[PDB]
């Protein structure tokens, strides 16, 4: 939290034959799980519960 | 459709069959739907020919008819692109642009337009015949709507590319006029004009630097609350690539109260709008505290954390990464106050997305404000996190959870962290 990079440069270029197609519309979606072996693999953990 | 008489009056020694037979050839190429440009490049000599008659000095229609020809081959197709240039066109329409008639200087200009805007190697081409002189020149004189507008038009098409880039320092000569172009009131000069610094704006700190050094943030930024869409979108673009540069660049941005234009546009209907909005927010939200302080005084978190419930999914990308770059750069007082207006929320429905980095922006939230709560614990109680109370309450603790099962490795062992760390597991 000194001295580090947030800056983010747009993805796509835009131009004058370009700027307005609407493109396509995101899938929100589910994150990828991880391989059954690698799942069984690594320690998971239950998160102490309260209110 | 192409006889031999159109052909033996372009070859023959009559400047009047030479003309005659021109015409003929641009109003048939002039057909939309498919102009014999097979045939007309495959009798020998005419391409050749049609170039040579742009040398007629004397031959203000002449000229005019055959750079009107040779546009119509070249433009709409790469191939017949480089049948011109290899006739070796460009030099010479270069040339017209310097001429007492000012109907083939517009043809010139549109010629080369067209031309250098097919693709990065004839863009680098007809920049390396000279054409930025004597094409800025004619902004010189008080030209006609139409002159102008193709001239400007050039000069985004001489501008734009992204991979490679033209070399800077032989498009920067422009700046100047551009800035200039940024107080016409047409919308279309003022589109293109935006377009190219939309274009030169994007890329180093140094680019940067020399698009600011033109004085254009201003006008810039006064163009974000235009009313029509097509020159709102090229301006907010380089507004927001600017602010891609050091504290001190988007800083320059900031004096401008571009912060309240912003806010405004957040509201506006079309996505595309919001979306840039937010990218751009976001990259100043990246900044300094006190430019962060700005953005709240600018009161635009409300607006981002309803952008998070609202707008599309590739919007609301944008506005998290505004959230959590604030939380990272934010100090206590600043962090207290997004998770005020309710931004745990937003970012623990981020949590289970496809995009792996939106969850990791997510998860860098969470956890900065987790920290905080940290600190609030000790500091005072009952010293018990406030926050990751709030964070159960809001689904999020549960995804933290299943985010153990992540494919990514590292985003499993933050969700395990996170969790052996301000909560716990037996």
């Amino acid at each position: 939290p000194l001295g580090s990079m947030a800056k983010r440069n747009a993805e796509k270029e835009l131009t004058d034959r370009n700027w307005d197609q609407e493109d396509e519309a995101e899938e929100v979606g589910t994150f990828s799980m991880a391989s059954e072996e690698v799942l069984k693999n690594r320690a998971i953990k239950k998160a102490k519960r309260r209110n | 459709v192409i006889t031999s008489d159109m052909i033996e009056m372009i070859f023959s020694k009559s400047p009047e069959q030479q003309l005659s037979a021109t015409q003929k050839f641009r109003k048939l190429l002039s057909k939309e739907p498919n102009p014999p440009i097979d045939e007309v490049i495959s009798t020998p000599g005419v391409v050749a020919r049609f170039v040579e008659f742009l040398k007629r000095k004397e031959n203000c229609t002449l000229q005019f008819e055959s750079a009107w020809v040779l546009t119509n081959i070249a433009s709409g197709n790469s191939l017949q692109t480089r049948i011109v240039i290899q006739a070796g066109a460009v030099p010479i329409f270069i040339e017209l642009l310097s001429s007492e008639f000012e109907d083939v200087q517009e043809q010139a200009v549109w010629a080369l337009g067209n031309i250098a805007g097919d693709s990065t190697m004839c863009r680098d081409y007809v920049l390396d015949c000279n054409i930025l002189p004597p094409l800025l020149q004619l902004f010189s004189k008080q030209n006609r709507l139409t002159m102008t507008r193709n001239a400007v038009w050039a000069l985004s098409n001489l501008c734009r590319g992204k991979s490679p880039p033209p070399e800077f320092a032989k498009v920067s000569p422009c700046l100047n006029v551009l800035s200039w172009l940024l107080f016409v009131s047409d919308t279309d000069v003022l589109a293109d004009a935006c377009w190219a610094l939309s274009y030169l704006s994007d890329g180093p700190n140094d680019k940067i630097q020399a698009v600011i050094d033109a004085g254009v943030c201003r006008r810039l930024v006064e163009l974000l609350m235009h009313n029509d869409y097509k020159v709102v979108s090229p301006a907010l673009r380089a507004v927001g690539n600017i602010v891609t540069g050091d504290d001190i660049q988007t800083q320059v941005i900031l004096n401008c109260s571009a912060l309240q234009s912003l806010l405004h546009l957040l509201s506006s209907p079309k996505e595309s709008i919001k979306k840039e909005a937010c990218w751009t927010i976001s990259n100043i939200t990246a900044g300094n505290r006190a430019q962060i302080q700005t953005v709240i005084d600018a009161n635009i978190f409300p607006a981002l954390i309803s952008i998070l419930q609202t707008a599309e999914f590739r919007t609301r990308k944008e506005a998290a990464w505004a959230i959590t770059n604030a939380t990272s750069g934010g100090s206590a007082e600043q962090i207290k106050y997004l998770v005020e207006l309710g931004c745990i929320k937003p970012l623990c429905d981020l949590l289970t997305v496809m995009d792996s980095k939106i969850v990791q922006v997510a998860l860098n939230g969470l956890e900065n404000i987790l920290r905080l709560g940290e600190q609030e614990a000790k500091r005072n109680g009952t010293g018990i996190n406030p926050y990751c109370a709030l964070i159960e309450e809001a689904y999020g603790l549960d995804k933290i959870e299943f985010l153990q099962s992540h494919e990514n490795q590292e985003i499993y062992q933050k969700a395990f962290d996170l969790i052996e760390h301000y909560f716990g597991t037996e």
